[PDB]
C-alpha cells in the first residue's frame, strides 16, 4: 500500500522498454560469447557477495553492460574492464557505501589500472548517456511481493534467486522485459513453495497472465532444472545462504501443469 | 561546449559544486553553470552528481529545474541549468517588511506539490527541500532545484542513507533513526517550508539532533504510540524524552486560516503513514482559489 505504488509501477514499465538491450547484440560482437558474457556475470555476483553489495546494484550493473555492449564492440581482454567499471557505477547509483575505486582495482586481480577502470566509467556514462535509473527484475519482484497473501520468505527468496539466473544466459533472456521475468519468476517461486499460482490482484495489475508469460515461464523452469549442471555456480552457492533462506536447496517442480 | 557560453558572474555553491550564471552566445539563454571538478577525483565521477544527472534527465516538469545538458571538458563536468532568479530563501528575507502575500504563499505551495508528486510519482526522493534549494521567476514559477542528496527509491522502500535533509527540515522519523522511510519525509520538509513562508522564520530551527527533535515535541506534542503506533519501538526512541502537550496549530502559524492549518496539520502529521501525499494534498479545500500570480517584489 505504498503510495505512488502504481504510478511507479505505470512509470517503471514504461522505462523498461527503453531501457532494454538489443536482443541480438551477441551475435554482433565479434569477439565475445554468451558464455564469456556468463563468465562475467557471474563473477559479479562474487563481487557483489564479497562486498555485500545489495542484488539490485547486481542487477544494475548487468543492464549496464548489456547496454554498453549492445552500441559498443568489445575485445574479450576488455570485457572485464566494462563489468568492472559498469558495478562501479552501479554502486555509487544504488549504494550507501559503495566500496571504493582502489576495491574495484584489486578484485580485477590487477589486471586493468585504476586509470582504464576511471576511464571505462567515464566512457560507459557516455555510452548510457548518464541513463542509470533503469527498471530491474529486483524493482518489479519486490512489488509482487506485496500480493503475496500472507507474505513468505522461501517465496521472496526463491523468486530472487531465479531473476537472478536469468542475468546468467544472455540467450535466452535478453528476449524478455525486467517485468515478464520478474512475473516468471514470482510464479515459479510461488508454485514451488505453497503450489499457488499468479494471483488474480497481479493479472489486474500487470496485464500479464499465465499464458502470456507461459514462453517466459517454460525457459526458467528448464533453466532451474538444469541449474546444479550450470557451468556457472556462483547465484547457487550465493542462494544456500541462511540470508536468503538458503532457498537453492529447494527441490524444482518436475512439472508446471502450465 | 564551454565556447558557446560566456560566464556572467559566480552565484554560488550547490550541495556539490560551483554555481555560475553564464549566456548562451547564439541563443541568448541565460542558464546556470554547476561546475564539478573530476582533477580532485580520485573516485571518478562522484555518486552525488551521477544521481542528479542521471534523475534530473527524466523529470521533466514545470515546477522541477530543467537540466538542459551535460558538458564534459578535459577535466571537468558542466551542468548546464536553465537560470532562475533567486532561491526562496533570498526572498523571504527580502519580504521581512510586507511579509508574502497570501496569494503568492498559496501558488508557491500549490507548485511545490505538484513538483513534489512528479518526483514521487517517478519514484525520485529529493531528502533536501529547503528555501535555498527552491528557486523562484519573475514569472511566478517556483521549481526544486538541487538534486545532488536525491535518489531513486523501489516500492516498498528498503534502508537508505540515514544522514539525509537540512536539520531544520528533517523529519521525526528520520530523526528517531526508523530503518525505513520513505516519500512522506520530502512533505515533511514542505510542510516546514509552507510554515516559513507565513511567518519567514524558519519553524523548528534546531542545532542539534536532539534539539530538533524537542522543538518539533513542543510544538506538535510528544508522540505516543496513539498518534504514532510503532513510536516507543524506534531505535532512538528514549522513555525519558519530556511528555510535551500538543498545541492548537491556530497557535503555531497564528496567521494561517482554518483550510491552511488543517493543510499543514496534514503535512506535519508525526506518523508517515497518515502524512498527506503531495498528490492527495493537490485537491485541498487551500487551494480552492490557487492562482499564480508574480512575485510582488522585483528579483
Ligand atoms: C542550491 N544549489 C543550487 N544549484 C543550482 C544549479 C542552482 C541554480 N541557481 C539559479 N540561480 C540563482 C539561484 C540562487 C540565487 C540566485 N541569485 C543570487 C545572485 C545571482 N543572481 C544573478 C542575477 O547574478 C541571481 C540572484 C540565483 N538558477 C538555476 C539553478 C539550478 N539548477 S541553486
Amino acid at each position: 500500500v505504498p503510495d505512488y505504488h502504481e504510478d511507479i509501477h505505470t512509470y517503471l514499465r514504461e522505462m523498461e522498454v527503453k531501457c532494454k538491450p538489443k536482443v541480438g547484440y551477441m551475435k554482433k560482437q565479434p569477439d565475445i560469447t554468451n558464455s564469456m558474457r556468463a563468465i562475467l556475470v557471474d563473477w559479479l555476483v562474487e563481487v557483489g557477495e564479497e562486498y555485500k553489495l545489495q542484488n539490485e546494484t547486481l542487477h544494475l550493473a548487468v543492464n549496464y553492460i548489456d547496454r554498453f555492449l549492445s552500441s559498443m564492440s568489445v575485445l574479450r581482454g576488455k570485457l572485464q574492464l566494462v563489468g568492472t567499471a559498469a558495478m562501479l557505477l552501479a554502486s555509487k547509483f544504488e549504494e550507501i557505501y559503495p566500496p571504493e575505486v582502489a576495491e574495484f582495482v584489486y578484485i580485477t586481480d590487477d589486471t586493468y589500472t585504476k586509470k582504464q577502470v576511471l576511464r571505462m566509467e567515464h566512457l560507459v556514462l557516455k555510452v548510457l548517456t548518464f541513463d542509470l535509473a533503469a527498471p530491474t527484475v529486483n524493482q518489479f519482484l519486490t512489488q509482487y511481493f506485496l500480493h503475496q497473501q500472507p507474505a513468505n520468505c522461501k517465496v521472496e527468496s526463491l523468486a530472487m534467486f531465479l531473476g537472478e539466473l536469468s542475468l546468467i544466459d544472455a540467450d535466452p533472456y535478453l528476449k524478455y522485459l525486467p517485468s515478464v521475468i520478474a512475473a516468471a519468476a514470482f510464479h515459479l517461486a510461488l508454485y514451488t513453495v505453497t503450489g499457488q499460482s499468479w494471483p488474480e490482484s497481479l493479472i489486474r495489475k500487470t496485464g500479464y497472465t499465465l499464458e502470456s508469460l507461459k514462453p517466459c515461464l517454460m525457459d526458467l523452469h528448464q533453466t532451474y532444472l538444469k541449474a546444479p549442471q550450470h557451468a556457472q555456480q556462483s547465484i547457487r552457492e550465493k542462494y544456500k545462504n541462511s540470508k536468503y533462506h538458503g532457498v537453492s536447496l529447494l527441490n524444482p517442480p518436475e512439472t508446471l501443469n502450465l | 561546449s564551454m565556447e558557446n557560453f560566456q560566464k556572467v558572474e559566480k552565484i554560488g555553491e550547490g550541495t556539490y559544486g560551483v554555481v555560475y550564471k553564464a549566456r548562451n552566445k547564439l541563443t541568448g539563454e541565460v542558464v546556470a553553470l554547476k561546475k564539478i571538478r573530476l582533477d580532485t577525483e580520485t573516485e571518478g565521477v562522484p555518486s552525488t552528481a551521477i544521481r542528479e544527472i542521471s534523475l534530473l534527465k527524466e523529470l521533466n516538469h514545470p515546477n522541477i529545474v530543467k537540466l538542459l545538458d551535460v558538458i564534459h571538458t578535459e577535466n571537468k563536468l558542466y551542468l548546464v541549468f536553465e537560470f532562475l532568479h533567486q532561491d526562496l530563501k533570498k526572498f523571504m528575507d527580502a519580504s521581512a517588511l510586507t511579509g508574502i502575500p497570501l496569494p503568492l504563499i498559496k501558488s508557491y505551495l500549490f507548485q511545490l506539490l505538484q513538483g513534489l508528486a512528479f518526483c514521487h510519482s517517478h519514484r525520485v526522493l529529493h531528502r533536501d527541500l529547503k528555501p535555498q534549494n527552491l528557486l523562484i521567476n519573475t514569472e511566478g514559477a517556483i521549481k526544486l532545484a538541487d538534486f545532488g542528496l536525491a535518489r531513486a527509491f523501489g516500492v516498498p522502500v528498503r534502508t537508505y542513507t540515514h544522514e539525509v535533509v537540512t536539520l531544520w527540515y528533517r523529519a521525526p522519523e528520520i530523526l528517531l533513526g526508523c530503518k525505513y522511510y520513505s516519500t512522506a519525509v520530502d512533505i515533511w520538509s514542505l510542510g516546514c517550508i509552507f510554515a516559513e513562508m507565513v511567518t519567514r522564520r524558519a519553524l523548528f530551527p534546531g542545532d542539534s539532533e536532539i534539539d530538533q527533535l524537542f522543538r518539533i515535541f513542543r510544538t506538535l506534542g510528544t508522540p505516543d504510540e496513539v498518534v504514532w503506533p510503532g513510536v516507543t519501538s524506534m531505535p532512538d526512541y528514549k522513555p525519558s524524552f519530556p511528555k510535551w502537550a500538543r498545541q492548537d496549530f491556530s497557535k503555531v502559524v497564528p496567521p494561517l486560516d482554518e483550510d491552511g492549518r488543517s493543510l499543514l496539520s496534514q503535512m506535519l502529521h508525526y506518523d508517515p503513514n497518515k502524512r498527506i501525499s503531495a498528490k492527495a494534498a493537490l485537491a485541498h479545500p487551500f487551494f480552492q482559489d490557487v492562482t499564480k500570480p508574480v512575485p510582488h517584489l522585483r528579483l
